């Protein structure tokens, strides 16, 4: 009585200039608009089972192995990634019906916009929580997650960053209060997340680090057109920004090229107005769209500001069978340089899918996609933070006769590709 | 001596550890700061990969006395894990500059 | 009709002083008390099937993959474990009825006791036998297996114990009597298992090394009070006592920090006297108990003495909800110096299960442990084993102005936790 | 409804030297005859899924991850290559009933000789295709596949081969057209492939690389005496030549041990003749056979002459236990030294499966194996393309001193192993 | 000579080598022993990393002649692959001491 489901995507694509497929993101871009742009196989194998059962109590135990080869050969040996192993009992407590008390590594409550293949709410790791209370006018749900850098914490008094290489651990601890029902056919939820970074004895983070940091976060869902609309607001502050998806980094230390801890302090805050959503026009027509606006700004000065707008419309010649567009436009701009870099992306594909939604997986497209970018900044990564003062930094598309960035160019791809989830 | 010459430091190998202990990875660095009259002209660290450092430093006839300076500190894994570093000796040579015999451009 | 097995634990903890959740082990001990005690999240998926059967004969094949992960982050690269892959043909045998014939990777019959997560009699690996010869008084099992040493061999005579790098490998011979009647309620189970280093031709070990061991173990398991009591005696000589469990280590030479040679040399002999078991009293209380005695004895010095003893009980308030406490000391002393590591750990927590036993899984515990230490040697690892000594020895904790050992100290953490075998 | 597919082999093996299991392959030879010589334990398995069907449409997902291990030890730490993961519709066009439209990563029709465990055409890999198209006389089907090397292409214009040194990605064009009846019982099928190195805009191969060649393959499958017999022709030019299964590598430049690139140039061409069938005789004798004749004529004179013929009878005394019988000969000449190094193996196994035929999977063998070589010729390996200027080229057996090659011996093994396929 | 001499070692740098054919690893081990006047001074070994020799020797006057002994020897990967080892050059430099030219502390 196992459960096989996951997520899956693989395909074989040319670039038009030469080459296996290349995929477009413009850098300061946290996601790239993912018809026709998907660089890898990526799978996700989730084997679960209701293990015990009675009248309404149960116990759910699932499990998530994922892999992300290169789809260049035919044996790719990887490191499988243990993404999720939990097991969750449902109705167990009587003073609050319906709830749940979950325990273990979990893919906690994903918010995301499919078109840019972008999560705005995702604690998701190892944690417990007790999830889905009736509180009557909502549902309140509460949980403890962990998160951890890699460096951050030095075992003795120093002021050489270097020193600072021992992996720190971080807590996430959130409350939600969902389903909260303000208007006709819509629905609101507001989130809390406040991430710490759980130091060890005798153990000490690198001067000026955030240490801390919260995530408010408020969305509203509508239904509209046999569709919805999402349009989210979210605010964070201090190590809470570095990733914006509600884990917490607070050492505000990274390794470089050549494993040398070298500073990215986060101290600062971020603003991120999102809309995307996905509609029924017609008995032939379907839609998604999404437009956000995100500003990091630190205190060092390296944030950025970041403009999204895409639409995805097919047009369904067949119950399986239908012809797929997606125009997409980014921009960027730094806060150290102020240079802005943009592109736009066009894809025209045409897929077999099973069903007759925009939704309906076991879907196989064969797609053109075309890509044009100028490019006024990047981030230099040359050499190592030693002999690198701008190491990390957002510097001009020549600064000193350096390139950086990808360039004002222009590129076309094409190819077929495969994407399910069950 | 009436003419400038040339102290060349020879090729100085410092180099760190890294040990994993209970899943736990730690660094032993190993830091060389080579200062030349009170004024620092070199500071490297190592925590695998071998570190080589060999240098030229002109010292004009006139001028006075040079001093070289050169510290090496080794930081440890963890409060119980000595350091475990190595560090080669400090060998210097004085020449002339502009000898008779070899002559390097 | 895939058949999915497995096991799983996996949680999230906090320590008091500070950090991700420790967990808490005696220096010289082989095993800790589990409850509340997990370092790591770890899962064994096993997708087996009954590809055929006629009549009584029945073919069937298992797989077993394994997942150890630090439970620090959601994604998380590893290198899973290919820990079984078999077939077992049951009934085909004209000659011996119920016998079966088995070869392949497998976990070949391992006894093992739950609340210190110790096997005493653990012979997995890959091989094949001949299981469940029926004879009258009891059962005979026959059967081989093959384990590994990273280094041991020399291609070349040599005096320098760093030529004696090439993997070796070790065959040992299992044969079992098991399921005696001797007593009402009181079966018996005997064991003898010779190990022995097969060098490859023109191959050779250092001299001194043990090449050989023996491991005879003697069970009686009663069934008392809805539950069992577990009397084992075993005795390993040679090459079955460093590892101790039932497989060989002839070669006796190790991998040092930076991957040089050094003599582990383990002639001497091994005694262990086990009693454990798993007891109900009422309808309302369960327990675990263990008590153990190990006594390793080399002629090198290097050996220990180990005591355990052990405590879990557990009280149902509800067929779903119970306490659980623990209570587990160990003492272990060195036999080169003399000294003794003591400890003492009690845990309370309060935990969900699919059942109304000490053995119904699919649990979800919240859990505070406290663990006193007070540890006068250790092992002295630092360095490599060219510049160090005493690299692998036991040394007292203040051995020349060095730390050994973990101290005499104390700690409480907490958190929440799963564990499952389905 | 998870489907759980797939194929598994592993066992225990001692030599009678010493020591594990040593297996026995020519060289020069590609394969070598596995019963009795499989050196390792190997297992795909598949968790597909059709995850739609409507009338006759339907879409099929399929995966296949598989491990291989050295099968030395219980916990045995692996990167497992994710080898499929892709979806095929069928009858989703109109136009071409019973064609199956496909994407992903694939095992795409290959064609192998089980006794010797040789795929003769293998385009597997990522790419998507059209197969199954009914075109009256007989089946064709249209896939491009993707492979890649892990050098072989420069950023700039150079002359030092170390600096090509980047991965170059290879594109192969395949078209079939099988099930032509061209004689009672008899069915042809002929493909072709077109492979070409896809190289990236300012990327360029070494001087006088193959870049593109051809494979040509003609297939004669006759039903006789209750089996099958295939005749097979093959003829590659150019870099179809270096695999020789229908896979492209047309830079020339691979890595050696210590990383740095070196020259395997393969222009010139591939002739293979190949015969191989199984048959059963009498209502007690089953029968497998092959034979093949393998000429790779290169221009760096380096390619070899390849004379392989092997049999393997099999008995049943019961419909379960039966005695395997394979005797197999192999002989490989260098084309650049003129030497013919030849073995010749024997092994007798007693098996019981999971059928009465010879192809009839879950399998449990005892078995010993004998072989006797004479080798005059090695390919020389030893320290670097750099310090070696006979790195990877083929020397005779006494070349200068050395010690090229397995010498003039022979060996005997003997063990048990399980194989299966479900 | 009448003064106290230094014999410096300068850096020697030997190192082994690994291969792994069919899954099985074997190495290349490279041993450096140096003999003073008959006497073991110093054992290195080098499996994968460079491993650096520099050193220094104190010779009084009138104590005898010094002898400095460089022993090296490179182990077989198995019986038919070859050892892969490097091994710099010996490279040895006689220094007075306490000169007044230049001086160290």
């Amino acid at each position: 009585a196992v459960d096989f489901h996951g997520y899956a995507r693989s395909g074989i694509g040319w670039t038009g200039s030469g080459g296996e497929q290349q995929c477009f993101q413009t850098t300061g871009a946290q996601s790239k608009y993912r018809l026709g742009n998907e660089c890898e196989t990526y799978a996700e194998l989730k084997l679960g089972q209701e293990v015990w059962k009675e009248g309404d109590k149960s116990f759910y135990f699932d499990t998530n192995v994922a892999y992300s080869v290169a789809q260049q050969n035919d044996w790719e040996a990887t490191d499988p990634a243990f993404r999720e192993a939990n097991v969750q009992g449902k109705n167990l407590i009587e003073w609050l019906p319906g709830s749940t008390i979950w325990a273990g590594k979990r893919f906690y409550q994903r918010h995301d916009v499919h078109m840019i293949d972008f999560y705005y709410w995702d604690i998701s790791g190892p944690g417990a929580g007790l999830e889905n209370i009736d509180v009557g006018f909502g549902k309140l749900s509460l949980a403890a997650t962990r998160s951890s850098e890699a460096g951050g914490s030095s075992s003795f008094a120093s002021n050489n960053i270097y020193d600072y290489t021992n992996e720190t651990a971080n807590d996430v601890f959130d409350v939600r209060l969902a389903q909260m029902e303000i208007n006709p056919g819509g629905t609101l939820e507001l989130g809390v997340d406040y991430g710490r970074a759980n130091l060890r004895d005798n153990y000490r983070l690198v001067d000026g680090a955030s240490k801390d940091g919260w995530l408010f976060t408020a969305e509203h869902t509508q239904s509209v057109l046999k569709g919805f609309n999402k349009f989210v607001v979210q605010y964070a502050t201090d190590s809470m920004t570095s990733q914006g998806k509600g884990l917490s980094q607070g050492s505000g230390v990274a390794f470089d090229n050549e494993k040398f801890a070298y500073n990215i302090n986060n101290n600062g805050h971020m603003l991120r107005i999102l809309d995307h959503g996905a509609i029924s026009m017609g008995d032939n027509w379907d839609m998604m769209y999404v437009g956000m606006y995100q500003d990091i700004n630190w205190d060092n000065d390296n944030g950025t500001k970041w403009w999204t707008v895409g639409i995805r419309p097919m047009y369904k010649w067949t119950p399986i069978m239908s012809t797929v567009m997606e125009i997409g436009y980014d921009n960027v701009e730094s806060q150290r340089t102020g240079d802005k870099n943009n592109q736009y992306k066009i894809t025209l594909a045409q897929q077999w899918q099973a069903g007759d939604s925009i939704w309906s997986r076991p879907a196989i497209r064969v797609f053109a996609t075309y890509a044009k970018w100028d490019e006024k900044w990047g981030y230099d990564y040359n050499g190592d933070s030693k002999v690198n003062p701008n190491y990390g930094k957002a510097v001009p598309a020549d600064f000193n006769g350096g390139s950086f960035g990808r360039g004002d160019s222009d590129e076309w791809t094409f190819g077929a590709q495969m994407e399910i989830w069950w | 001596h009436p003419f400038d010459r040339q102290i060349v430091v020879l090729p100085l190998t410092f180099r760190g550890s890294k040990r994993t202990v209970s899943g736990r990875t730690t660094y032993s660095m190993c830091y060389l700061k080579v200062l030349m009259n009170g004024a620092v002209i070199y500071d490297g660290a190592a925590n695998e990969a071998v570190q080589v450092f060999s240098r030229i430093v002109d010292m004009p006839a006139g001028r006075g006395n040079v001093i070289l300076t050169f510290t090496l500190t080794s930081t440890r894994h963890s409060a119980d894990i000595p350091p475990y570093t190595f560090a080669s000796d400090v060998q210097v040579m004085v020449i002339k500059k502009q000898a008779l015999g070899i002559s390097v451009v």
